[PDB]
């Protein structure tokens, strides 16, 4: 007996031939396995590093067929000593002859072509100077991850492409059977056949890895903010503000794990770039997991000026850490504002905010919230940010939070949490502490009817929301017509209740009302804003007034920064900047002065977070009134 | 062949089927059309879309024929004489299709009557449907 | 001297002796038959590797015939040039008024491993309404080998009650699909009275009625015998007609064609299948072979 | 070939299967409904009545093996021919099992799946599983 | 052989007195064929083996096929021989038979037959069990019907009055199923003397066991449970002392009619009820089979079954009947009108006027075959309903066929009693007759209005009107309209109502009617008709006048006729004529009559005199008066009026206070309090002539009772002349709730 | 020698 490799791409590849009775013949491919290839290679003088099966570039078989279903355990060196049923007594045909592809290891290289970069596009094999394609006979994310992992790209998001086209085509294919997914290279995946079949009704394999387009943020002092740079596999560049949309931003903050978008900014606000400029139309539907997943338009011929960079800030921009504890899950709670650290005041801080802050740092569920200076007062300032977490989000920055002139905190009341270490909203009201009231029950949202609605009842809801006392209780659908179910008909609380579900009421579902009689509440902690003049009730040019405690008042001029006026205009929806100017002496209403010294930091989107001196009602001269004009 | 025990099991099962017979037959026809597309060749004028009233009517007709057969289990060839002549001579339905429809019927009833399909009753129903099929295809030539 | 010998699966049938000595006249003369050579006939009934069972063994006499509307039936190879089948098989896809000359050019016939053989003429029985049998003549003799071999006719009646015979068939399986591979099944001979009562009601010529559980009546008469289902309730179905009821004679190690299947419509719904006795048709068969 | 929707349906339903129960039930139903299948399992003891078949431990063990092999094929739906080469060689070389018996077992398995999963076994998933079992039977054919 | 050496045997039976007949002769056992085999042969055979009283005979090898010779065939026996071999026959061993035709016999000495009832409510209700050869077994229900139950009940010796099938309350039996397809005619002495299937071959199962319930007829009851009356609810059955439900396997109106006829509730309308209560659970059911519809009770339906089946995936039978809320009109001085009283079962009661709308009036007039609503007169009228006052908020929608179907929303408290009951009028109030004819289908036409009979004129009488008339008087299609005094001259009042019937209307009251001023007719000119007599055969304007103001509801009245206007007589004008005029011109329900004034400006001749309206019409064109006569008239003869102002308050503590009511379309109503502002309350009290407003209320002030809300969202500017000029939206449609009607308090 | 059908020498 004898062995021979014939008509392959190299002396160590091609159809397998065996001589018996002086006549050559081919082996039937049925059951041909990589073990058979290894045995046939060890019987021959070719490298034993890698052994793929199949006919590489070989033509159709001819002559006689000697053996079928050759089964080798790999324990002996010669092919014909393996197991077979009988010589020649088989029903195989010349279109299904076997083969092998011996290799030494340092020749198998995989490269993706036809797309935005090396980490996106069709998969293109090149082995022994013969270059082909992979087929979709068993292709999916499980096998996809290996190709992206092998190339230095990340997780495989989908099988598609965006940008470039016009790839070449060849009539040779790579077939995978199935490979669990943890391999360091595609070549390690078991029983990968090289050539032999032209797969019909199966298309070519395509990939788009995460490294196709990767976003980064650098130039900002608050954790989740700054200009946007995108990586094209191995190169970088800047992003203009013309072709970036909120849908893309929501994904940008989603994959970064910085929460959701709380502001999108244009221009070189975060700093002008010093590199190449990218130009790419972002067309995300909104719920995509990555920027690369979203479709993409081809590059335009134009380029933006470097003063046109973009930027974003997401919800999770509050740095919270625990100190002075034996474990990091028990120390006192600290926070930052305006470039200085500090310690949180516990004056308004419940178990819910402890649950959230424990979940933030993977400390599990919360256990207790010690009182007093139970972990040391600390050397930093005491912060006055009243937190109102709903107890489901998993970061502090997500929660509603406000500190505008919060009351002075007594010295020894520093907040702390002990971690395990493992449904009221006001709708259409504007703000958080006012509007039609709704409750979630039968797993559906519904409102409260207006009958018997009196100011005593309204006390309980805004103690439940933490919004202080009630100042109004409204009916005849003041804040719009509620939709869906109507649950609670009449309410007869004592005014001292902790939660609304403990009041005397007819019980869920019992009612005699119509949607034209939905109730509401306005409470002392609702805030609003306005810029007005003698000839306009509402505008964004004139004296600045603030709504709070049910009454209007003017904002203080002293200690007014340049960021404040920009925040004010942005909240009023006219401009991103503002200028102070002198004005007339004609006081419109001569309202009191609410809060003295406002100083808005970088990042917030409204004025209710920017910290200042605690509230106190006083009269003030017209010279102390803030008069703003928005460009 | 159908033994007395098989006939008792068939009678009990088809009694429990009851008024849902037309629904079960229509569902069986839908299963057959969805799983074996080649069977659609014999209904060229039928709107074979989902829930088509024509398919429902044909299914109820099939179920009524099966109930008539169960009533006359001892004289099935006479009970199905006209249907046998119709399928064998006028339509020339190939016998393979009948086993397909019988399997679809068994799948439908097993899906909808879990408690009744004890293996013995399953075998008896196979026997009954095989007898019906053999009667309906015997004259095929 | 030379001695004549017949190759594998053949046998010399002439008398005298096959040894021929060369003359001084340079003539080849066997001192018994003189100038006359012998001829080699074919073994009839000795399968190389004897014995719903898949056939990967020895049923060489089985033939497959397909009608011109793609219906498959069976035939039995009686000698090197003639086959024995069912008349109803030949009458497929034409009115029963059709002559034998209109049937021959419309049939395809296979033997062994899908080997095609051509048909010259067909001879139906003179009384095929009662003895449902027909003969097929091939254009040229078939070459006897491991896959093709006749099952020659019997000399005595093996249709005894209880005898188990083998029936090969190309007909429809449990899914009513024509079988891809040849199958065989072992069936016993049943007693006539039960079969007649099962299909016709009574053994009395009067007060008979059609009681066939399948709706089609077999041809039951003195030229037929019945065989029941197997130990595992396996039966013949459509397309097995024309196949032989082969009996293994252990005293002679020869396989004999005891009957040709006529009623193949039981399909496990009727208890018995009906076969045409070969011993009752042997004279007509021999007369038709010799007359052609 | 199976469309991605069909593969999704097949692999989603297959997760709720008790691999130690369904196989034995399917094999027992095959042996009862089609008696000639008992010929290959004469070593299992009493198989003469439905109760004896359904109460047999060897039947349940072998149904477990069969369903394990079936599940292995469900991960290689595009290369069934090579997945089942050794089993095909076994069933032809030693036992001589007719290829139609594979289709009978597949249909019985479909019936058992419908029986267990009730109304969730909508016609589309039935068609998908018909394609699967037809593929397995063709692969085991020879 | 004289017959001494022969011997006979019965083999393959349940015992020695049952099985296949076998005879030894010439040393061989042999059978007998079943040709011409009958009970006479069996009686002869069950005499020589000492087993007595042949019970049944068999054929076609019911006991297995035999073997050996067949000795007998086609024997004729007379029922009283010493043995089988004494009968006449063709010959020993001569036959044309085979062993598929062996004979068999069951004799009585073995089959100790008996019958019993077990596992039921009484001594003879429950499941039937038959004893055969010492073993108890059941009967399959295939072919079991009332005649079989009658035979069984008579056999066991308990009442045969009502004998129904069904194993009430009893469980499936165990053991044999001895009998099947029993075919008793109803008079046999025992269940096994009838024809039935062979004892061996049955495919039944024990869920099909048969049973009977025998009763005298005094223990079967039927009731409707769950609902606001005895005539609506789930139909429940109490047979013996067992409670159960009916199954809707074939439930329909045809048998619901039978149930309602039984209970005395009229006729069946709907297969559902209003669930006024909760009904207990029960496990036994009654199954019916296609009652013909004209049975007097549900017990007379053929083959009804009491137990022994399941109602899986089906539900309980339920019905509402005609007498559930049947209406009545009482107290009205003229046909088809008066106060309404409603029945809840078998008790008649009144309904507050605060719970009856115009849809309710339409359904009422339709149900009583009175037409369509012409007027609603809410408030004490047509006397007073001295009785019970139902407090059910009717919520009728659409135009339901019967009052019973109308959804109703009851309340748990008491309400108005003997001051605000309600009345109704419909369009079927016409008093007419035929007189002076040889038969009631021909004669003179007469019509009664007010309190006098008179002769109707033929001025506009036509064949269509004649056909409608004879359709009213049950005389079929009309034939012709003879002219003149063909049936006598006028001898009294000459009415002149010109009707305009289209001819397709069943009763003449529903036609358009015109009477005001209609043309004078002589006594010799009268209307008359002649008809087949077989039932089987099938512009004007009213205006008022005043200087510098027209179309107002105060001043002199006039009528437009034949292209010109004219005046109508002041003389003898009654209160009801004023009420009609005001309800027609729409400025009020009614008003007062006053002398003339200086505001007249047009000397127009007088068209009519002596206007007097009857009860029932809603317009002035249907009011009798003098004929047309274009005579000159003096101011003392001219008619002048002033309707009552439409806006009035009610429930107020005094005058110039109270909810704001409004009248439109015939019946009074209220206004919705959305946008209720002091401008509207300024119009309200000035319109009363009282003074400026001082306050307006919201949220259920001054009553929340009766009426439709004719207006809502009154965007009144405050200086309007009337509250109806305001741009108030969707006149008549209730967008608002009822807890929010108008209220005003204003300065005297 | 002459050949015979299906025979050898
Ligand atoms: C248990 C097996 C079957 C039964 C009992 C059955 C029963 C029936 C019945 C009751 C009819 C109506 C005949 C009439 O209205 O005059 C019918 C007609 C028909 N059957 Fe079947 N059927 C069976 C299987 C099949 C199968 C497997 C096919 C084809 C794959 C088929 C094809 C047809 C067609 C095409 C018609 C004509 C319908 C029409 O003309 O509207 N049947 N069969
Ligand atoms: C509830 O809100 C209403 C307005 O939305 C307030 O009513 C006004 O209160 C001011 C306070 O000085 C009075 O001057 C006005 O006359 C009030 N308006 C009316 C129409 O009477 C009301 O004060 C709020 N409730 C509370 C407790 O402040
Ligand atoms: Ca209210
Ligand atoms: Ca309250
Ligand atoms: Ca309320
Ligand atoms: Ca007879
Ligand atoms: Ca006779
Ligand atoms: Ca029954
Ligand atoms: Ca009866
Ligand atoms: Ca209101
Ligand atoms: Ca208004």
């Amino acid at each position: 007996l004898s062995l021979r490799l014939v008509d392959g791409v190299t002396e160590c590849s091609g159809r397998l031939e065996v001589r018996f009775q002086g006549e050559w013949g081919t082996i039937c491919d049925d059951g041909w396995d990589s073990y058979d290839a290894a045995v046939a290679c060890k019987q021959l003088g070719c490298p034993t590093a890698v052994t793929a099966i199949g006919r590489v570039n070989a033509s159709k078989g001819f002559g006689h067929i000697w053996l079928d279903s050759v089964s080798c355990q790999g324990h002996e060196p010669a092919i014909w000593q393996c197991k077979h049923h009988e010589w020649g007594k088989h029903y195989c045909n010349h279109n299904e002859d076997a083969g092998v592809t011996c290799s030494d290891g340092s020749d198998l290289e995989l490269r993706l072509r036809g797309g935005g970069s090396r980490c996106a596009g069709t998969v293109e094999v090149e082995i022994q100077r013969l270059l082909g394609k992979v087929c979709d006979r068993g292709w999916g994310l499980k096998e996809a991850d290996v190709v992206c992992r092998q190339l230095g790209c990340g997780s495989a998001l989908k099988t598609s492409y965006q940008v470039y086209s016009k790839i070449q085509a060849t009539n040779t294919w790579l077939f995978l059977s199935s490979c669990n997914g943890n391999e360091t290279s595609l070549w390690d995946c078991k029983n990968w056949q090289w050539g032999g079949l032209t797969c019909d009704h199966y298309e070519e394999a395509k990939i788009t890895c995460s490294a196709h387009r990767e976003p980064r943020l650098v130039g900002g002092d608050i954790p989740c903010s700054g200009r946007v740079e995108v990586k094209h596999g191995d190169t970088w560049g800047s992003i203009c503000d013309s072709d970036f949309s909120l849908e893309a931003a929501s994904v940008l903050c989603r994959e970064l794990q910085c929460g959701t978008v709380v502001s999108i900014l244009g221009g070189a606000h975060f700093g002008e770039g010093n590199g190449q400029i990218w130009a790419e139309e972002f067309q995300c539907e909104g719920h995509e997991s990555h920027l690369s997943l979203c479709p993409v338009a081809p590059r335009p011929e134009g380029t933006c000026s470097h003063s046109r960079d973009v930027g974003v800030v997401c919800s999770r921009y509050t740095e919270i850490r625990l100190v002075n504890g034996k474990t990091p899950c028990e120390g006192r709670v600290e926070l930052k504002t305006l470039g200085a650290w500090g310690s949180l005041c516990n004056s308004h801080w419940d178990i819910e905010d402890a649950h959230v802050l424990c979940q933030q740092l993977k400390c599990g569920v919360a256990l207790s919230t010690p009182g007093g200076a139970r972990f040391g007062k600390g050397n930093g300032q005491i912060w006055r940010h009243m937190f109102h977490c709903t107890g489901t989000e998993q970061h502090m920055g997500d929660c509603p939070v406000t500190a505008l002139g919060a009351s002075l905190c007594p010295s020894e009341q520093v907040a702390s949490v002990i971690c395990s270490g493992n449904q009221l909203r006001l709708v259409n009201g504007g703000g958080r502490c006012a509007g039609r009231v709704e409750i979630y029950h039968e797993g559906s949202w519904g409102t409260i009817c207006d009958d018997s609605w009196d100011l005593s009842d309204a006390h309980v809801v805004c103690r439940q929301l933490g919004c202080g006392e009630a100042i109004n209780a409204t009916g005849s659908a003041h804040f719009g017509e509620g939709t869906g179910p109507i649950w609670l008909d009449e309410m007869k609380c004592n005014g001292k209740e902790s939660r609304i579900w403990q009041c005397h009421s007819h019980g869920w579902g019992q009612q005699n009302c119509r949607h034209k009689e939905d109730a509401g509440v306005i409470c002392s902690e609702f805030m609003s804003l306005r810029l007005t003049s003698e000839a306009s009730r509402e505008a964004c040019a004139g004296r600045l007034e603030v709504f709070y405690n049910g009454a209007w008042g003017t904002v203080g001029k002293s200690s007014m920064s340049e960021t404040t006026v920009g925040v004010v205009c942005r909240q009023l929806g006219c401009a991103d900047k503002g200028k102070i100017n002198p004005a007339s002496l004609d006081k419109a209403m001569s309202i009191p002065m609410w809060v003295d010294n406002v100083q808005c930091p970088k990042g917030p989107d409204t004025l209710w977070q920017c910290p200042s001196s605690p509230w106190e009602k006083r009269l003030a001269s017209p010279s102390e009134e803030t008069w703003i004009t928005c460009d | 062949v159908l033994s007395p025990a098989d006939k008792t099991n068939v009678k009990a099962a088809w009694g429990k089927v009851g008024a849902h017979a037309g629904e079960y037959g229509a569902e069986a026809l839908e299963r057959m059309f969805l799983s074996f597309p080649t069977t659609k060749t014999y209904f060229p004028h039928f709107d074979l879309s989902h829930g088509s009233a024509q398919v429902k009517g044909h299914g109820k007709k099939v179920a009524d024929a099966l109930t008539n057969a169960v009533a006359h289990v001892d004289d099935m060839p006479n009970a199905l004489s006209a249907l046998s002549d119709l399928h064998a001579h006028k339509l020339r339905v190939d016998p393979v299709n009948f086993k397909l429809l019988s399997h679809c019927l068994l799948v439908t009833l097993a899906a909808h009557l879990p408690a009744e399909f004890t293996p013995a009753v399953h075998a008896s129903l196979d026997k009954f449907l095989a007898s019906v099929s053999t009667v309906l295809t015997s004259k095929y030539r | 001297s030379v001695r004549y010998q017949c190759k594998n699966y053949y046998k010399l049938r002439t008398e005298g002796d096959g040894v021929y000595t060369l003359n001084n006249e340079k003539q080849w003369i066997n001192k018994a038959v003189g100038d006359k050579l012998p001829e080699c006939e074919a073994v009839c009934g000795k399968p190389k590797n004897p014995a719903h069972l898949d056939a990967k063994g020895s049923f060489p006499w089985q033939a497959k015939m397909v009608s011109h509307h793609n219906l498959t039936t069976g035939a039995t190879l009686i000698n090197e040039q003639w086959l024995l089948t069912t008349a109803k098989n030949l009458f497929l896809n034409h009115s029963e008024n059709a002559t034998a000359k209109d049937i021959a050019p419309t049939l395809t016939l296979y033997v062994g491993k899908k080997q095609l053989v051509e048909i010259e003429k067909v001879v139906l029985h003179p009384n095929y309404s009662q003895v449902d049998i027909g003969l097929i003549k091939l254009k040229q003799k078939v070459s006897v080998n491991e896959r093709v071999m006749p099952i020659c006719l019997p000399s005595k009646d093996y249709a005894e009650v209880g005898r188990v015979g083998y029936v090969s068939g190309w007909g429809r399986n449990a899914n009513f699909k024509f079988t891809d591979h040849l199958k065989y099944v072992m069936l016993p001979v049943a007693d006539q009275d039960q079969c007649i009562r099962h299909y016709e009601g009574s053994t009395v010529p009067e007060k008979k009625t059609p009681k066939s559980p399948v709706g089609v009546q077999p041809i039951l008469n003195e030229h037929t015998f019945c065989a029941g289902m197997s130990k595992y309730q396996e039966d013949t179905c459509y397309g097995d007609a024309g196949s032989a009821f082969a009996v293994h004679d252990l005293e002679e190690d020869t396989w004999y064609a005891t009957g040709i299947l006529s009623f193949d419509k039981s399909c496990a719904v009727a208890e018995y299948g009906v076969y045409v006795k070969v011993t009752s048709i042997q004279d007509w068969v021999q007369k038709t072979i010799a007359e052609n | 070939h199976l469309t991605p929707e069909e593969k999704s349906a097949v692999t989603a339903l297959w997760g709720k299967v008790n691999v130690d129960e369904v196989g034995g039930e399917a094999l027992g139903r095959l042996l009862v409904v089609y008696p000639w299948t008992q010929r290959f399992f004469e070593s299992f003891g009493d198989l003469s009545t439905p109760d004896a078949v359904m109460g047999n431990p060897k039947v349940k063990a072998h149904g477990k093996k069969v369903l394990g092999a079936f599940s292995d094929g469900l991960a290689h739906l595009d290369n069934l021919k090579g997945t089942f080469a050794t089993l095909s060689e076994l069933h032809c070389d030693k036992l001589h099992v007719d290829p139609e018996n594979f289709r009978l077992l597949g249909n019985v398995l479909v019936c058992v799946l419908a029986h267990h999963f009730g109304k969730e076994f909508t016609p589309p998933v039935q068609a998908a599983y018909q394609k699967v079992v037809a593929g397995v039977a063709n692969a085991l054919a020879h």
